[PDB]
């Protein structure tokens, strides 16, 4: 369908704090 | 005076040897020991550091295990003769430990040579020293005099090289080697010092091991936690195993994600994958304002979707530019697929919807930074262009790249996997990863003291100076006890005493 067809997108992250200090 | 030290060597071990069987024929055996005491003082007494300093270094460089064994053997029989060698090859040990990393200009190849001298020294112990043991107490001593001098060169050379020894080749198959260097690893490089960067780097090695690329072993990885758990402290080794439990819980949610969309079926080509950390066991990352595709940020939206829910307490701050992607490329002469990095699929994103993209643009549409991206492109640009082609030719790079994506395109695999940005980093990223442990010893450094004083009060600055280096996994500076001291006064736990930086209390 396109020049590059998306087979995968994968990605690393962090999941943040929400208790106040 | 006329024969050379080793040739004077073998001169004296015959002749000694000769004037037993006088005794064994003939002569007394009760002037025999008078006999060998007496020769013995007329070639090896009095001689005991013309013949052992240079013709011992001499002979230990050109290493004849044969004649390094003979002087061992007659410097071991005589008068104290094996105190002169200790003395001689220790400083040798010194110097020629000495003669890696005070170089500047050969960082390339330092932990390589750190362990064929080790190697070389340990080889002189076991047959050349035939496994006596004051040899090692002086190569112990004198490992760690040398290494207490450079801290921040070795550790991070050999974070470097720990990490190339943590790759999946096809040349290796036996770990068990790697096991037993790895053992040399941890046994070398207890003498090299500054462990806290090391530790730290560790944490951005694993991030680039896992991140991209594929790791040695998973039981390499395991006696590593294992083995690095020793040595250290035991909150020293709770952020590694936080890794691989963060990375348990990612792979936890994979699972139940999965599971959630088998009744969903899915038979789209479109992956979203993320694999979710928390910051008090991993390297810390901040985002940078970068630009996605718009079907990602609808992932994005699904990601905080499928987010919210287990442990909620949660909220988002995103990463979508750290890891690595597998992608087809469509070119003319065949469709093959490429293994590549989020700051270079982004590229290839845009390199989908139009051929002509300009410089301009492609720093405005994908946003991002100049460092980033002039690194983006000088993997498959600045040389090799068959995919991405760049107006600035070699090393040289200007603000004017032009690009037409080429239909032409040749190699003779499948899975193109070129990638070499993730799996490599740059010398300021190097530098700002070592700045995040510069001034985090800031705190370290206030609780010992503080406690220190709150356990004795009275404290010179060449004990308190001890106390810590006793208690610390890397050397710190006499800067960084200034910084301490001042800011201990700054927040009320010191006191000068005397009036003089003799000596301290603890009153605020």
């Amino acid at each position: 369908k396109k020049r590059f067809e998306v087979k995968k997108w994968n990605a690393v992250a962090l999941w943040a704090w929400d208790i106040v200090v | 005076q006329e024969r050379e030290v080793p040739e004077y060597l073998n001169h004296v071990s015959k002749r000694l040897e000769e004037e037993g069987d006088r005794v064994i024929t003939y002569l007394d055996h009760s002037t025999q020991k008078p006999l060998i005491a007496c020769v013995e003082k007329q070639l090896l007494g009095e001689h005991l550091t013309a013949i052992l300093q240079k013709g011992l270094d001499h002979l230990l460089d050109e290493n004849r295990v044969p004649d390094l064994a003979q002087m061992y053997q007659l410097f071991s029989r005589v008068r104290g003769g094996q105190q002169a060698l200790l003395q001689h090859w220790s400083e040798y040990i010194k110097t020629f430990g000495t003669a890696i990393v005070i170089n500047p200009e050969k960082d390339k190849d330092m932990v390589q040579d750190l362990l064929d001298f080790k190697d070389k020294v340990d080889h002189v112990i076991e047959v050349c020293f035939q496994k006596n043991e004051r040899f090692v107490n002086l190569m112990k001593e004198s490992f760690e005099t040398f290494i207490n001098k450079r801290p921040n060169k070795p550790a991070e050379l050999i974070a470097k090289h720990v990490d190339s020894k943590l790759r999946a080749g096809n040349k290796e198959a036996t770990d068990e080697e790697l096991e037993r260097t790895l053992d040399k690893i941890m046994i070398l490089f207890r003498f090299i010092h500054g462990k806290d960067v090391f530790e730290a780097f560790y944490k951005k090695d694993l991030a680039k091991r896992l991140l991209v690329g594929k790791s040695a072993s998973v039981d390499a990885e395991k006696s590593m936690l294992s083995k690095l758990k020793h040595e250290c402290g035991a909150a020293f080794t709770s952020k590694l195993e936080g890794m691989f439990k963060d990375m348990e819980l990612s792979k936890d949610i994979m699972v139940h994600f999965k599971q959630h969309m088998q009744n969903q079926s899915d038979s789209g080509p479109i992956d979203l994958t993320v694999n979710i950390l928390t910051m008090g066991y991993w390297p810390t990352y901040t985002p940078m304002e970068v630009h996605l595709t718009p079907e990602m940020i609808k992932l994005q939206e699904v990601f905080k979707a499928f987010y919210l829910g287990k442990h909620s307490g949660r909220k988002l701050q995103w990463q979508t530019t750290l890891g690595h992607a597998v992608l087809k490329a469509e070119f003319k002469e065949g469709k093959k697929e490429f293994q590549v990095s989020l700051f270079q699929t982004l590229v290839l994103l845009m390199f989908n919807e139009g051929d002509g993209f300009s410089f301009e643009e492609i720093k405005m549409a994908t946003g991002i930074e100049d460092s980033e991206l002039r690194r983006t492109l000088q993997s498959l640009a600045c040389g090799k262009a068959r995919v991405l082609i760049k107006s600035p030719k070699g090393k040289e790079v200007e603000d004017g790249d032009k690009f037409i994506f080429n239909g032409e395109f040749k190699h003779k695999l499948f899975r193109i996997k070129i990638n070499q940005i993730q799996m490599k980093e740059t010398v300021e990223e190097q530098v700002s990863t070592t700045e995040r442990v510069f001034q985090d010893r800031q705190y370290q450094i206030d609780a010992a003291i503080v406690r220190i004083m709150k356990m004795r009060k009275t404290l010179g600055h060449n004990l308190l100076v001890s106390e810590l280096y006793n208690q610390l996994k890397f050397p710190v500076k006499p800067g960084d006890l200034k910084k301490r001291i001042e800011s201990l006064i700054d927040r009320d736990y010191m006191e000068r005493d005397k009036d003089n930086p003799n000596q301290y209390h603890y009153v605020a």
